[PDB]
């Protein structure tokens, strides 16, 4: 069994309405690890139990490279914690922030990640519906890194359908911004436009107002740099088609069809999942707790139902 | 750099 006290708490890594993150050490091993820390009371007021609870699900019954894995999960009176492997280069939004734009063989290293991610996801019947910048890592060699499961449909094989609302507006594909129900392809849609960001340095369609945002995104083409090239191009616009029968990864194959496509013709798939590529940047950091790739924001700041949630990892 | 995104659902 594990607890709270198990741990010295040390730095604050990130922070949203419903949990923080905290850069943590397992007292008895010397390990590091990021919990994510949830009041139920919280949870409950706000009906976010069924997302806390797929959380919870996905992440006890998923292995792959490019997701989070978890390590602990346990709770008190008052609170859900969730101890996960920790991250240490913060953020893709971080650093694409920093440097404006990838190139394009640093945006295929990442873009290779993650649909060997979300092909593995969809093998498992889950399909992510959150992919953006703030949701994509660097673990400490470099390595892709999915967060934020709490958006997850799980039972989605084939041609399932889902009927929820939801996502990152910015991020939202056009099928879901019509009536009625969308299909698994909305993942390749948000690899397109992550993709896009990475090797263009901004967002496909942007507003402040989500009105005129959503209008873009279901009513407007996309633009692309002159220079980039024309595989880059033939990638982008193919994830990125509105129509998500005709979109790069929308038939019958799924992921097959977006690793198929010329952008990625120098990539051994097999080799990816494997980690035999040496990513195109190594986290920089000077010890355990340097947290350098995380925001000066959270950092600084001090820090001083649920039948199935326990768990301790097979690894 | 854009600003900072939100997750929702309803
Ligand atoms: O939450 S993280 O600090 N960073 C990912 C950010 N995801 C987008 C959501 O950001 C707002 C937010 C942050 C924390 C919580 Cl609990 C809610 C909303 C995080 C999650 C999982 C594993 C991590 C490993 N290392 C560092 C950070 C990690």
């Amino acid at each position: 069994k594990v607890t709270m006290n198990d741990f010295d708490y040390l730095k604050l890594l990130g922070k949203g309405t419903f949990g923080k993150v905290i850069l943590v050490r397992e007292k008895a091993t010397g390990r590091y690890y990021a919990m994510k820390i949830l009041r139920k009371e919280v949870i409950i007021a706000k009906d976010e139990v069924a997302h806390t609870v797929t959380e919870s699900r996905v992440l006890q019954n998923t292995r792959h490279p490019f997701l989070t894995a978890l390590k602990y999960a346990f709770q008190t009176h008052d609170r859900l914690c969730f101890v996960m492997e920790y991250a240490n280069g913060g953020e893709l939004f971080f650093h694409l922030s920093r440097e404006r734009v990838f190139t394009e063989e640093r945006a295929r290293f990442y873009g290779a990640e993650i649909v060997s991610a979300l092909e593995y996801l969809h093998s498992r019947d889950v399909v992510y519906r959150d992919i953006k910048l703030e949701n994509l890592m660097l673990d400490k060699d470099g390595h892709i890194k999915i967060t934020d499961f709490g958006l997850c449909k799980e039972g989605i094989s084939d041609g399932a359908t889902m009927k929820t609302f939801c996502g990152t507006p910015e991020y939202l594909a056009p099928e879901v911004l019509e009536d009625n129900d969308y299909g698994r392809a909305v993942d390749w849609w948000g690899l397109g436009v992550v993709m896009y960001e990475m090797m263009c340095g901004r967002l496909p369609f942007y507003n402040q107002d989500h009105e005129r945002l959503f209008e873009l995104i279901l009513m407007e083409e996309i633009r692309f740099p002159r220079t980039l090239s024309p595989e880059a191009k033939s990638l982008l616009a193919g994830l990125l088609k509105k129509d998500p029968k005709q979109r790069l990864g929308g038939g019958p194959s799924d992921a097959k069809e977006v690793m198929e496509h010329r952008f990625f013709l120098s990539i051994n798939w097999q080799d990816v999942v494997q980690k035999k590529l040496l990513p195109p940047f190594k986290p920089q950091v000077t010890s355990e707790v340097d947290t350098r790739y995380f925001d000066d924001e959270f950092t600084a700041q001090s820090i001083t139902m649920f039948e199935d949630f326990d768990y301790i990892a097979d690894w | 750099g854009r600003p900072r995104t939100t997750s929702f659902a309803e």
